[PDB]
């Protein structure tokens, strides 16, 4: 990805040997930022609705003789919008994220009938998993605010039309923009973005209310619709070596009808649960999460016993296989993070937007059985824990039983 | 009994050429006879009902 | 909607002679109401007709 | 749309009706009433002469005419009640209009009491009306002649149709085809159905139109003088007068009703700017 | 333009097909084999289903945890999946472990142990499975449309087998199926994404080289099926969506018509509520569900076998007074496709489709997966130039054509599963695959 | 016709000065003659509302104007029964009677008529 | 004839020694002629549904109860669509021929009739 700059707008492309291209751009306009609590899922959500120059109808209809595709998504950092096209008509899908970022129309009826029910749809989706609500109400305890809003749009704090307009005039802005073009031509991208993105705003970068602060803590939201659980540890100082420890610790299976040689994946047998260690890092602080679902609360209770000792078995000692196996673990994760489009923009546009140079898979640093072991010691004896429960949340452990 | 994956016996119904056009058109022979012989038999009615409306022999006799 | 639900006049025969629910296992003796109603169209048409040659 | 162009059929069938049970007197007017609107069949193309030949069953209308006019008068007026109860029908899914062209979905009454009661004034209106022509001028709507048994030699010094069908007899006399004639007399009754088309008005109703207003009464004045040129001699002035009124009538429909809709849509719009 | 797609044979007959991307550094190596379910009887349906199980519980040389540690050391995945008429066994690994990954496929394919206490073992998991996808609503729709629309033929049965089966499977019959069907020239060995091409045939000379071939080696995609109009009413009033397939029988993956069926389905195509563009498609039955809510959810599908396929439509809905107008109007689109279509409904969908074919293979597994499955089913992977062409070359009165001698006045098979009281009898669909106005 | 038609050509109008100069005081009187303000009513009150675009258009009204308007609608059918006019406040003066509804009605026809456009669009 | 007196009246023959030696078996033969169970039904799925009481007693069935009567009900249509009898295990056997909607019926029409006694009490 040759990072440029086209009229203020930092523009990062790599060409490649493909038909397709993927045409993304990344907003500082995540949750994080969010002035009001759902704001950065509903502006989100409100791309490519009706703008001055082209009706959403008549983009859709057009969109559809291209056979092009459109997605969109949410992060705590990032919104980030992307189309997938042939690679001859890139000037079209240039044109239209102009037209999406200067001249949106914002009009009520599209929040109420199209953009909000929408939203809604899409958490109610999300959330029938309860691994996703239990690490969502993991980062709610451990933030508060900023890392702590949530990233979706909720029914109990409605967003309103002018709440998005105010959202969108400070990020839809040249200081909050970064353009990722995969497999589009470096030069041809910079001189249409260059022509097409010209007389956007320049604006001011867009900051988190409030400095991030950490917090311990329990969740207990009561569903009705499965059961999960996350511990989660807040880093005050984000590090690599939290990667390397996340797949060591593993959860998921490498292979189909398994259970997996991970610590955590084997915390789980005799029980139809299953875990994954995640870890996340937001620049400033990170989350170290294990999240463990299943349909037995006295299950989940079990392995999750299971999953903090591991833990601190960890903390006590890793063997050397242990260590090169986390390396080879990480170096794919990395790896396939790189190539799935809606990540990867993501990855470059946190380089475009903030200036953390992205660590290419193949200089993800191997660390020793010292420095893992080190990590999982830090973890073991945090002073801030945070669990989450979801679901029969009587049944479930809570942070002093762990 | 118990696993709904496996049909029930339509053996003693199925034909073997149920997806060939012969198969159709029988059908629709019989459909089509039917219609004809009704357009036929409602023809003939109003014709021969109709017909009552007309000059009675009475009237003709003393045209 | 079907145009045979949505129009209030065409539903009303809709929901006399095609869409009306029935029991699946009607013999042939629920045929007779439908032979009554043959019976009063023959009647109708043929009275009428006698009518215009009657005194 | 769908009462209204029902209710047009209800008019069709009304004038039908009428029309055989005023033969049954087999009076004067009665036969040479049914012979000249029974002769206008004659001009279909091709099977016009077989088609009166079989409406009459005979070669004049005669007792066979009498007797089949009796049934289907008789039968007539059912239709009419079953077409008359499907236009209300027709109309409950929207409901009454009203005076203002508003919805009225925001202030409903229910028809009864206030209705009901309502109906009655102006039933007794009717019936003090009634009252005056039956016990006190029974005759003064009919004709005469029609006291006068049914004489297939003598012809009537005038045939005249009832009063409520002289505006159509107006028409027919207008065009000097007689097939021409026919089909403008039809026309004037069907192009009713396109009144849902030729009104491009984005208001319902006259009340705040007041060129259409005015519009309407002229048509409405026409329909009456349409009415009278039915029973004058054919004789001049009243032949060109009768073309004139003719031409009026269906302009209404084609060409002012448009017009003037459209344009009072553009002086509603810029007068309240 | 893509990079050309390289193909080399071995001796056995083994075919190897890779296609290099410079540009990733992930490797998806695996075998695509010519044979899945259907090529059970009755009495051992279910084996290539058990198999897969197996082939991950342990080799003649690793046992399931060393099996299970090599993979983990590796630091990619393996996976596996069983159709009807295809078995994929692959691994995504790093660029630099793609001779490890080879060479573990090999092992669990040619050399696994079938253990009598391994067998006992799974055959209580997959007793499991039996009473688990119960849930998985359009797996249950999809299988019992296979089991009506091919009635008691091997299209018919489904890929778990029944639960007598299960009870009774033994190695001795493991053993002989994968003897039978897993031979060098049924199989092929596909390379996508960081891979060279020459040092993958060189891996598969030293790993596959002593596979089985088969006494009558037919071409690569060789298969009567009979299709049977006919209903399967799975009503279940406690459930807050219908689901419900409609299907005609459809085309095979060579039939001259493949790439009308395509189009045909475009013309169509899908729609889904939560998608915020949904609403604003240029399908007429798109527009007709969305504007009436008749529906969350509908996808049309043109599944292709060696000899037949099943061609049709997936609904779901809530709107359980509604399902007979959802019906109607679905049934009624497709009536069009026979009596109204002309070019400006075939010229948009083939410009849909144009690209469509395209940005599927977006990932070294998707690739992996086109590579594998058209050369399994055609013998050779075409070329989007190829692919192009055939596109371009239908047109509306080929669709007319189609639809006229497929779709109208048709046999359909259908499933209704969930709160279907509404879904009218058999006569009733079927009555809506014709007009009488035209 | 529909309010995309009528306001199209009413702008026609208005940009001739020949034209908006006869044509402009021939409307004003109009609506001074039409006399719905002597209802209370305000000029959009009176547009037919039983179309599907209309129905849509209604419900997109602020729910403030949409208020008014059932009490302005109410209260001229209090006026209307009772043979009365409005007087004092409850007349519209000119002022008053502004386009509530005209926005709303004109992005539902833009989308439909957008709609039937592009439902017969042909690729070249 | 509400359920309570039909199984009241019943109960009394039961009771009478003389009563039951003739009753008994006269009702096992009538039973056997009625041929309900040659179409797979028990004898409480007869019983006229079409009533406040009985669809109360309906809602209140256990849910396994409830939806094995639904089949029954769909097994007995089919049978008398297509002019057959049950066969083999579709024939209910004397033994399973039981009461299972008696019990809710008798409550439901037990607190109706308290009801309409309690609604004529006079106080002394
Ligand atoms: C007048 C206008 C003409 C139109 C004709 C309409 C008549 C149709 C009608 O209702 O009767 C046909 C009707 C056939 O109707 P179905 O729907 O086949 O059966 C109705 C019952 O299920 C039939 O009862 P079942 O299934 O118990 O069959 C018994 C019946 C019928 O037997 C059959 O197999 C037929 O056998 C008898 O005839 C009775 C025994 C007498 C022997 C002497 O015949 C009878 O039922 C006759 C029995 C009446 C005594
Ligand atoms: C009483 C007068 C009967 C008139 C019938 C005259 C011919 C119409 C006919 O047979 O209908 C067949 C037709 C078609 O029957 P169908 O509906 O079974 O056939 C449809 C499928 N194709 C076209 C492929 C054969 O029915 C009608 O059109 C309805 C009119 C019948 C009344
Ligand atoms: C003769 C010409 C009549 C023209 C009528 C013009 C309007 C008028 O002054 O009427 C008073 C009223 C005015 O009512 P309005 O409802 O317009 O106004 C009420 C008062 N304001 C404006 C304050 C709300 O009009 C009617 O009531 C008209 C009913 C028409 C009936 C015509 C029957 C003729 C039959 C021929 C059939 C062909
Ligand atoms: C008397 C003469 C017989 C009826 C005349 C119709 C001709 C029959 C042929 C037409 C035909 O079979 O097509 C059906 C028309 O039937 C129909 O639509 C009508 C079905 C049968 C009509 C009779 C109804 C009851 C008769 C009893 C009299 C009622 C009492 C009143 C006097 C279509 O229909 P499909 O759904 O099978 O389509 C199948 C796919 N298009
Ligand atoms: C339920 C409907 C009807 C029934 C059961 C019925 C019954 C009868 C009967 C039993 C007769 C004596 C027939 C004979 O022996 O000659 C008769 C005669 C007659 N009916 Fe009807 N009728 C009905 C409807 C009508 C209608 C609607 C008319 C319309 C006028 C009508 C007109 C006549 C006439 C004119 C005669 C006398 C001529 C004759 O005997 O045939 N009928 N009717
Ligand atoms: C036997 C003759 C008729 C009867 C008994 C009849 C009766 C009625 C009644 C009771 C109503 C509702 C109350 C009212 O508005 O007056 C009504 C409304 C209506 N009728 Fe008629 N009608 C007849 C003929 C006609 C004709 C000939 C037409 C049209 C050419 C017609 C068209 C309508 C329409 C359009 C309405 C709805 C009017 C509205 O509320 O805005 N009707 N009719
Ligand atoms: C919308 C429908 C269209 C209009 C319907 C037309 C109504 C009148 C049509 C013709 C009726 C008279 O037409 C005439 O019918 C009678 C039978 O009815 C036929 O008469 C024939 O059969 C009758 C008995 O069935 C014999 O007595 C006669 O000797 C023989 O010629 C004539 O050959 C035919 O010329
Ligand atoms: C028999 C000749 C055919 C002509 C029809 C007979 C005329 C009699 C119709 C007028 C009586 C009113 O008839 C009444 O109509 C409505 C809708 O039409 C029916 O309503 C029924 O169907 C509609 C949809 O089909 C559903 O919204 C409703 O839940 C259901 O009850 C009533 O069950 C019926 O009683």
């Amino acid at each position: 990805f040759s990072t440029a700059e086209a009229a203020g707008v930092k523009v990062a492309a790599q060409d490649g040997q493909s038909p397709i291209s993927d045409l993304s751009v990344v907003l500082r306009g995540g949750s994080r930022y969010a002035t009001v609590p759902g704001v950065s899922h509903i502006l989100e959500k409100f791309a490519f609705q009706n703008t001055v120059p082209k009706s959403a109808l008549r983009f859709v209809r057009e969109l559809e003789l291209f056979g092009g595709k459109l997605y969109t998504h949410t992060t705590r950092e990032h919104i980030v919008l992307r189309t997938q096209f042939l690679k001859q008509d890139l000037p079209y899908f240039v044109d239209a994220f102009a037209n999406v970022l200067k001249e949106t129309k914002f009009q009520q009826f599209e929040l109420t009938e199209r953009v909000a029910p929408v939203a809604e749809l899409d958490l109610l989706k999300r959330e029938s998993d309860p691994a996703f609500t239990a690490l969502e109400a993991a980062h709610e305890v451990a933030f508060r605010t900023g890392l702590g809003n949530s990233v979706y749009a909720q029914g109990y704090s409605p967003v309103t039309l002018e709440d998005v307009k105010e959202f969108a005039r400070q990020v839809y802005a040249k200081q909050n923009v970064a353009v990722v073009g995969n497999n589009v031509v470096p030069a041809d991208l910079q001189q249409l973005v260059g022509t097409a993105f010209a007389d956007l705003q320049e604006g001011s970068k867009v900051t988190q209310a409030g400095t991030t602060t950490l917090h311990g803590g329990e969740a207990r939201v009561r569903t009705s619709t499965g059961n999960a659980l996350t511990i989660a540890l807040p880093i005050a100082e984000p590090k690599p070596v939290y990667h390397a420890l996340a797949s060591f610790l593993g959860g998921p299976a490498s292979m189909p009808w398994s259970v997996g040689a991970s610590p955590l994946a084997q915390a789980t047998v005799g029980t139809h649960t299953s875990v994954k260690a995640t870890y996340h890092n937001y620049g400033d602080a990170g989350l170290f999460a294990i999240t463990i679902k299943g349909d037995s609360p006295a299950e989940i209770s079990q392995v999750a016993h299971k999953a903090v000792q591991a833990l601190k078995d960890t903390g006590a000692e890793v063997t050397e296989e242990q260590a090169a196996r986390a390396y080879a673990k990480s170096k794919f994760a990395a790896a396939e993070a790189f190539e799935n489009p809606d990540s990867s923009a993501s990855v470059i546009g946190m380089e475009l937007l903030s200036g953390v140079s992205r660590i290419a898979p193949e200089n993800v640093q191997k660390f020793t059985p010292a420095e893992l072991s080190e990590a999982a010691a830090q973890l073991s004896a945090s002073a801030k824990p945070v669990v989450a429960a979801v679901g029969q949340v009587h049944a479930l452990p809570f942070a002093d039983e762990l | 009994g118990k696993s709904t994956y496996k049909i029930p016996d339509f053996t003693p119904y199925l034909k073997k050429d149920r997806n060939t056009d012969a198969n159709r058109l029988f059908s629709y022979f019989m459909i089509g006879s039917f219609g004809m012989l009704s357009a036929a038999g409602a023809k003939a009615t109003v014709q021969d009902f109709l017909s009552n409306m007309s000059a009675s022999a009475d009237v003709l006799a003393m045209a | 909607m079907a145009l045979r639900k949505k129009n209030s006049l065409l539903n009303m025969a809709n929901s006399y002679v095609l869409d009306s629910p029935q029991p699946s296992n009607l013999n042939y003796f629920w045929n007779f109401g439908s032979l009554l109603a043959l019976c009063l169209v023959i009647q109708l048409a043929t009275g009428i007709t006698l009518a215009m040659h009657y005194t | 749309v769908l009462p209204w162009s029902i209710g047009v059929i209800i008019f069709l069938l009304l004038i039908i009706t009428a029309f055989m049970g005023y033969v049954l007197v087999f009076g004067q007017m009665s036969l040479w009433g049914a012979t000249v609107i029974c002769n206008l069949v004659s001009a279909i193309p091709w099977l016009g002469e077989d088609i009166v030949h079989f409406l009459w069953g005979g070669f004049s209308v005669g007792n066979p005419t009498l007797q089949r006019f009796f049934a289907l008068h008789y039968l007539m007026p059912f239709v009419l009640a079953v077409f008359a109860l499907l236009h209300l029908i027709a109309l409950h899914t929207a409901g009454s209009s009203n005076p203002l062209g508003i919805t009225s979905n925001v202030d409903k009454l229910s028809m009864h009491p206030y209705y009901s009661f309502k109906d009655l004034i102006t039933v007794f209106a009717f019936l003090l009306m009634f009252t005056l022509f039956v016990f006190f001028s029974p005759d003064k709507l009919g004709h005469p002649d029609n006291y006068i048994p049914a004489n297939p030699m003598v012809t009537p010094a005038s045939i005249v149709p009832e009063w409520y069908l002289l505006p159509f007899y107006a028409i027919l006399r207008a065009i000097p085809d007689k097939l021409g004639g026919v089909i403008a007399m039809v026309a004037a009754i069907l192009i009713l159905l396109i009144l849902p088309i030729v009104d491009r008005s984005i208001i319902r109703g006259n009340a705040f139109k007041p060129i259409s207003k005015l519009l309407f009464g002229f048509f409405i004045c026409n329909f009456l003088l349409l009415g009278v040129l039915g029973q004058v001699h054919i004789e001049p002035p009243f032949i060109v007068l009768g073309q004139i009124c003719t031409i009026f009538y269906f302009s209404y429909f084609l060409i002012l009703l448009p017009m003037v809709s459209t344009i009072e849509n553009i002086f509603f719009y810029i007068g309240s700017l | 333009v893509s990079p050309k797609t390289r193909t080399s044979n071995l001796k056995n007959g083994l075919t190897i097909a890779s296609e290099s991307n410079p540009l990733v550094q992930t490797a998806t190596v695996g075998v695509w084999i010519d044979a899945g379910s259907r090529n059970e009887n009755a009495y051992n349906n279910g084996t290539a289903h058990f198999f897969e199980h197996l082939a991950f519980k342990g080799t003649d040389k690793r046992s399931q945890h060393q099996l299970e540690l090599d993979i983990e050391n590796m630091g990619g995945h393996l996976n596996a999946y069983t159709s009807r008429e295809s078995t994929v066994y692959y691994a995504k690994s790093f660029k630099d472990d793609v001779p490890k990954s080879v060479e573990i496929l090999a092992d669990i394919l040619q050399h696994s142990k079938l253990a009598e206490s391994a067998i006992d073992r799974e055959r209580e998991v997959i007793t499991r499975e039996l009473e688990e996808v119960n849930k998985q609503y359009e797996e249950v729709v999809f299988d019992h449309l296979h089991a009506t629309a091919f009635m008691n033929q091997p299209l018919g049965r489904t890929i778990l087998g029944p639960r007598e089966n299960i009870q009774t499977i033994t190695n001795t019959e493991l053993r002989k199926f994968i003897t039978e069907n897993y031979t060098a020239d049924r199989m092929v060995l596909v390379g996508a994404g960081a891979v060279d091409h020459d040092a993958l045939v060189e891996l598969a000379e030293k790993y596959f080289s002593h596979l089985p071939s088969s006494q009558s080696p037919v071409p690569l995609g060789t298969p009567i099926p009979n299709f049977v109009g006919s209903e399967v009413r799975l009503r279940d009033d406690t459930m807050p969506v219908a689901h419900i397939a409609i299907a005609v029988e459809g085309v095979s993956w060579t039939s001259e018509d493949y790439y009308t069926a395509l189009v045909a389905q475009a013309i169509i195509g899908n729609y889904d509520r939560a998608v915020g563009t949904s609403r604003h498609q240029g399908s007429r039955l798109s527009n007709i569900v969305s504007e009436n809510n008749l529906a969350n959810s509908f996808q049309s599908f043109s599944t292709s076998y060696s000899d037949t396929g099943l061609w049709g439509i997936y609904l779901t809905s809530e709107n359980t007074t509604q399902i007979d107008d959802l019906v109607h109007f679905t049934l009624k689109e497709w009536n069009r496709l026979s009596t109204s279509v002309s070019n400006l409904q075939v010229e948009r969908a083939k410009s849909q489709l144009k690209a469509g074919l395209l940005l599927s293979l977006d990932g070294t597994t998707y690739v992996a997966e086109d590579i594998g499955r058209q050369l399994t089913t055609l013998g050779r992977r075409v070329t989007p130039a190829e692919v192009e062409a055939k596109l371009e070359a239908v047109t509306e009165h080929d669709v007319r054509a189609w639809a006229q001698k497929t779709l109208y006045d048709k046999d359909i098979a259908l499933v209704g599963l969930g709160p279907i009281e509404g879904l009218y009898d058999y006569n009733r669909i079927r009555n809506d695959m014709s007009m009488m106005r035209w | 016709a529909s309010i995309t038609s009528v306001v199209k050509t009413s702008e026609l109008i208005l940009k001739s000065p020949l034209l908006s100069k006869i044509v402009v005081p021939l409307a004003k009187t109009y609506v001074k003659f039409s006399g719905y303000r002597q209802l209370g009513f305000k000029m959009n009150d009176l547009i037919i509302e039983e179309t599907p675009n209309m129905q849509l258009a209604l419900r997109r009204l602020p729910p403030t104007e949409s208020y008014d308007r059932v009490y302005r609608l109410i209260r001229a059918t209090q006026f209307s029964l009772s043979h009365k006019l409005a007087t004092g406040n409850d007349i519209t003066k000119p002022e008053e009677d502004d386009h509530y509804l005209i926005p709303y009605i004109l992005d539902v026809e833009a989308e439909a008529f957008e709609k039937d456009a592009l439902d017969n669009l042909e690729v070249v």
